[PDB]
RNA sequence: UAUGAAGAAGGCCUUCGGGUUGUAAAGUACUUUCAGCGGGGAGGAAGGGAGUAAAGUUAAUACCUUUGCUCAUUGACGUUACCCGCAGAAGAAGCACCGGCUAACUCCGUGCCAGCAGCCGCGGUAAUACGGAGGGUGCAAGCGUUAAUCGGAAUUACUGGGC
């Protein structure tokens, strides 16, 4: 249910770092960008046409730790909602515990930041939860639990938050150690490189 | 074409006839081999294939496939035997599942062991 | 102990009588920095261009401190050295990405100082 | 989980220079979900019973029955939902595929042999198709095969076909 393999091979495969590694170290110097792994991945592969629409799936995926089975039932739902199908699918993945945390600085990395939330270090509208997959509503409330706290790691996370420009849907809280979900985000604030009408196609076929 | 002509007879909504008629829509059925032989492929190939006779429980007697490299098979074996035909041997629409009943897994599968009932070897 | 980090830019105050090199991140906050006048060139020597990509040759530093290799530029200011500084940050094995000009120019603002009737 | 580059060794390839595995590891900080253990702890529970006092109910308001109350109540699950402490990365990753369709490749072995094969088809001595190795792709506590239904199939066409 988790990827446990090395990282930094998936983040040189699928091409441009997507939001992976602590994010201190240059992430050229940890390994061999422009080269997709393999002992023969020192050359060009024209990709095809079902090759691009996987690449984009895969790469979205990777970017929140969601598995096949997960991201359809996500799907599922966005074509369900009103709306344009592509962004609403881009904000349910955003609106996950373990994604927000990540973002809201309690974690170094998604992994570490779901992490936490796994370890039952987070307290939500004063509710225990422990599920990186739960959809925070807009408005709430997000406190770091008193015990956690303690955990030297989230401090440090919360320093290196600063550098990642502070999403704007999400009102961080420094010593206070907590966080407001004031909204659901939109498709401006995320990663132009993301052609979410690609992900629609490829589902829909 | 016209629509009188079509009510006096409707369409004819057509059934589809199974690859595998002798399974009855069943994944897997068990039988009894009545003989071990050997055979000789299509036109476009050339080799010594391995195939068996096996009579099912149902009464049906067809001929099976071994995909596996190597049998401990003969009279009176049990096997269990599941669909797929052989592009090149006529008449043979079935594979005998390897790893299952009587049927030993095939040595030295590292690869697809999944598909050959062999257990994962010890590291 | 520090940390590391790229993507880094170049603000480059060109005043008529010193140069100002200084490298930071896209969020202003300073990496490091050298000076012509700290560079062991004083007087008529401290604005000179050649003495402008002394200054940046030091500047080169911070190399394993932060990997920036890639980096913006920002000019301002019309003193000379807007042309020599750009030259030795490509010789020092930097990507220059852009290259725009930050002079504040007022729209007639403050009033500025009285001529130098020398 | 992060740090971690004589890109360790080892593996394989090699244009013998190297690359590849792979920051993967080791190591170094860090954390302990659940599973280990311990200690607490809802909710499901409404009930009737025993009493009381009043009211309706009477010849007698005895009989009741209606209120209120008072005492004591009941949980199969159940060592419950949950909470709190304990310790130490410790106890938890496979499976299929990589000739085209169709994402992902070489080396060795083999030599129309053995074999694979959904379709196209491979193999006859330099096999990206078999077998093994490394590597890589997909999915994941599941992955594959098989069987079955619809789709694609405008291929029984009313929508929606032809002679
Ligand atoms: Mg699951
Ligand atoms: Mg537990
Ligand atoms: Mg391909
Ligand atoms: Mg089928
Ligand atoms: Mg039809
Ligand atoms: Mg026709």
């Amino acid at each position: 249910a988790r990827y446990l393999g090395p990282k930094l091979k998936l983040s040189r495969r699928e091409g441009t770092d997507l939001f992976l590694k602590s994010g201190v170290r240059a992430i050229d110097t940890k390994c061999k960008i422009e080269q997709a792994p393999g002992q023969h991945g020192a050359r060009k592969p024209r990709l095809s046409d079902y090759g691009v629409q996987l690449r984009e799936k895969q790469k979205v995926r990777r970017i929140y730790g969601v598995l096949e089975r997960q991201f359809r039932n996500y799907y599922k739902e966005a074509a369900r909602l009103k709306g344009n199908t592509g962004e609403n699918l881009l904000a349910l993945l955003e609106g996950r515990l373990d994604n927000v945390v990540y973002r809201m600085g309690f974690g170094a990395t998604r992994a570490e930041a779901r992490q936490l939330v796994s370890h039952k270090a987070i307290m939500v509208n004063g509710r225990v939860v422990n599920i990186a997959s739960y959809q925070v509503s807009p408005n709430d409330v997000v406190s770091i639990r008193e015990k956690a706290k303690k955990q030297s790691r989230v401090k440090a996370a919360l320093e290196l938050a600063e550098q990642r420009e502070k999403p704007t849907w999400l009102e961080v809280d420094a010593g206070k150690m907590e966080g407001t979900f004031k909204r659901k985000p939109e498709r401006s604030d995320l990663s132009a490189d993301i052609n979410e009408h690609l992900i629609v196609e490829l589902y829909s076929k | 074409a016209t629509v009188n002509q079509l009510v006096r007879k409707p369409r004819a909504r057509k059934v589809a006839k199974s690859n595998v008629p002798a399974l009855e829509a069943c994944p897997q059925k068990r039988g009894v081999c009545t003989r071990v032989y050997t055979t000789t492929p299509k036109k476009p190939n050339s080799a010594l294939r391995k195939v068996c006779r096996v009579r099912l429980t149902n009464g049906f007697e067809v001929t099976s496939y071994i995909g596996g490299e190597g049998h401990n098979l003969q009279e009176h074996s049990v096997i269990l035997i599941r669909g797929g035909r052989v592009k090149d041997l006529p008449g043979v629409r079935y594979h005998t599942v390897r790893g299952a009943l009587d049927c030993s897994g095939v040595k030295d599968r590292k690869q697809a062991r999944s598909k050959y009932g062999v257990k994962r070897p010890k590291a | 102990v520090r940390k590391q980090v790229s993507d880094g830019v170049a603000h480059i105050h060109a005043s008529f009588n010193n140069t100002i090199v200084t490298i930071t991140d896209r969020q202003g906050n300073a990496l490091g920095w050298a000076t012509a006048g700290g560079s062991g060139f004083r007087g008529s020597r401290k604005s000179t261009p050649f003495a402008a990509q002394v200054a940046a040759e030091r500047c080169a530093d911070a190399v394993k401190e932060y990997g920036i290799k890639n980096l913006e530029v920002m000019v301002k200011g019309p003193g000379p050295g807007r042309e020599s500084t750009i030259r030795a940050l490509n010789a020092a094995g930097f990507r220059i990405t852009n290259i725009t000009d930050v002079t504040p120019i007022p729209h007639n603002g403050c009033r500025p100082p009285k001529k130098r009737r020398v």
